RNA sequence: CUCGA
DNA sequence: CGTGTCAGTAGCTGTCACGGATGC
DNA sequence: GCATCCGTGAGTCGAGG
């Protein structure tokens, strides 16, 4: 009946009141983290509910079966995932903060490329800005500009050398 | 499972306690699954069935007394027969006094075991008779009896989901004007406590935002670059504490989904929901309630709110003070220099 | 942790 | 994967002034 | 109605670990 399903809930609440607080202390010594001990207790008593053989015999100590399930859970936590990560906390002192370099070298190159680009024809400039700045393919630029495939290859081939002319004339290091 | 924002529960003064007129300690018992709270009670159905439930309770109390007096008589007659039998055996009267004091001790136990049952039925009937919303029931067996008997008449709940229901079944305008009526004419001893309550209630009334926001159904995750995980020169990894707090919230929330799916006993599900409440409480403001979640080395983990607090917080450390094109060196006196 | 004004 | 005789923190108080919500 | 207790605050900059 409905009271038979409620007798199982009053049975779990019974072993909670006799073993949970003692099992929490045991897992607390093996881990040292109270929030982790609570997680081990919930998982240990969950396996007790899933095993009626352990909850059957009251004349046999179910406490010993709990300490063994909790012990095995704790050593499994102590493997690979904890191995690498558990070491450091950024909030904790002694860890170097991440840094990013300044864009000075990138800004100077961008300024010199923008000067050499202005001294190019509208055709060559509109082809290097679609191959290197937009990253399109050779056929994609040919489709957009309405020109031949080899026309884009030739314009790119000269425009690169045209830029190398202007940069070497200004002393840009190879 | 719904969860409460620790800023409005544990932060002083308790904003929820001012809204629902609930004491702070009573609110602490509700959220963390130490006491049920009554959300609704069908007061008219209770009135239309009060006479019948009263007679059934009276008959149950009578049958408890009849069983007590019958058991006490059988024991008292067995005592008087045993003393008469040990008198025919000729035992010393002092040995009879031992059997006499043992019988009186057994009868006292029987009478007390019955009185405790009579007192439970007195509290069960007393509680159901005076049952109103926002009432707390700290005794779990008492609440279990109330549902077993008069469950058709009231509705109660535990944890944060209950408070979510109390905020829903809450008249903002009525409770506002009820505080105003106390404020217009009242004694300063009990009026000041009503003034500050209006300060919280009137804010939810005018602004147009619901107080339901104080109970969370989803928690946001801060972008990863603000809680980064860096690799160490030893091959190992170092991460931000916020990742641990988010990780423990995720671990316990996924375990709750398993218990709900498996139909695990309510004691495991309720004791899991409590842990999910404490995990979100640590994610937002670790250490605010109870002892803080310690990391490796008994070091309290930093919380989201710790990113804004004090001299090391975001405001004073990175906003009120920050620069390029600068330097520093030792100073030396230069007498020949001009003042400018 | 330690030190400088 | 299965788990089944005792099987139970470290650490720590050697801060304090001050105000107001919390509580017997 | 009041003693209790909780939570708040407590210089700036710099060097090396």
């Amino acid at each position: 009946v409905s009271g038979a399903a409620a007798a199982e809930a009053a049975l779990m609440r019974a072993l909670y009141d006799e073993h949970a607080a003692v099992l929490w202390r045991y897992a607390l010594r093996l881990t040292g983290d109270a929030a982790q001990a609570e997680d081990v207790v919930q998982e240990t008593l969950l396996r007790a509910w899933q095993h009626p053989e352990v909850i059957g015999d009251t004349a046999r100590p179910a406490r010993a079966w709990l300490f063994t399930v909790a012990r095995n859970m704790i050593i499994d936590e102590r493997r690979s995932a904890r191995f690498r990560n558990v070491v450091g906390s950024t909030d904790q002192s002694g860890t170097p903060e991440q840094s990013t370099p300044d864009e000075v070298n990138a800004a100077l190159d961008r300024l010199l490329i923008a000067d050499a680009l202005a001294q190019l024809s509208a055709e060559h400039r509109a082809v290097i800005q679609r191959s290197y700045y937009r990253g399109w393919s050779t056929a994609q630029i040919a489709t957009d500009l309405g020109i031949a495939e080899g026309t884009v290859k030739s314009r790119l081939h000269y425009a690169v050398r045209a830029l190398r002319l202007t940069l070497q004339e200004l002393g840009v290091t190879r | 499972a719904p969860v409460t924002h620790i800023w409005y529960f544990k932060g002083v003064p308790s904003r929820l306690g001012y809204l629902l007129d609930l004491a702070p300690k009573d609110l602490e018992k509700i959220i963390y699954f130490a006491a049920y709270v009554i959300t609704s009670v069908d007061e008219e159905m209770r009135h239309n069935e009060l006479s019948t439930l009263e007679a059934e309770m009276a008959v149950e109390r009578k049958a408890v007394e009849d069983q007590r007096d019958g058991e006490l008589e059988a024991r008292a007659q067995k005592l008087e027969a045993d003393l008469a039998e040990l008198e025919a055996e000729g035992a010393k009267a002092d040995a009879r006094r031992k059997v006499r004091d043992g019988g009186e001790r057994e009868m006292r136990q029987i009478r007390d075991r019955a009185q405790r049952e009579l007192d439970r039925l007195e509290d069960i009937w007393s509680t159901f008779t005076k049952l109103a919303p926002k009432q707390l029931i700290v005794d779990e067996n008492l609440y279990r009896e109330l549902v077993d008997r008069y469950g058709e008449y009231f509705t109660g709940a535990m944890g944060a989901e209950s408070i979510q229901k109390l905020i829903e079944n809450f008249d903002i305008d009525a409770e506002a004007e009820s505080l105003r009526d106390v404020i217009r004419n009242g004694k300063g001893q009990k009026k000041l406590r009503a003034l500050k309550r209006l300060k919280v209630v009137a804010a939810f009334q005018q602004s147009g935002n619901s107080p339901m926001g104080m109970v969370l159904d989803a928690v946001p995750v801060i972008p990863p670059e603000l809680r980064p995980m860096v690799q160490l020169d030893g091959g190992r990894f170092a991460t931000s504490d916020l990742n641990d707090l988010y990780r423990r919230v995720i671990n316990r929330n996924n375990r709750l989904k398993r218990l709900i799916d498996l139909g695990a006993p309510e004691i495991i599900v309720n004791n899991e929901k409590r842990m999910l409440q404490e995990s979100v409480d640590a994610l937002f403001d670790n250490g605010r309630r109870g002892r803080p979640v310690t990391g490796p080395g008994n070091r309290p983990l930093k919380s989201l709110s710790d990113l804004l607090k004090g001299k090391q917080g975001r405001f004073r450390q990175n906003l009120l003070g920050k620069v390029d094109y600068s330097g520093r060196s030792v100073i030396v006196v230069g007498p020949q220099l001009k003042l400018h």
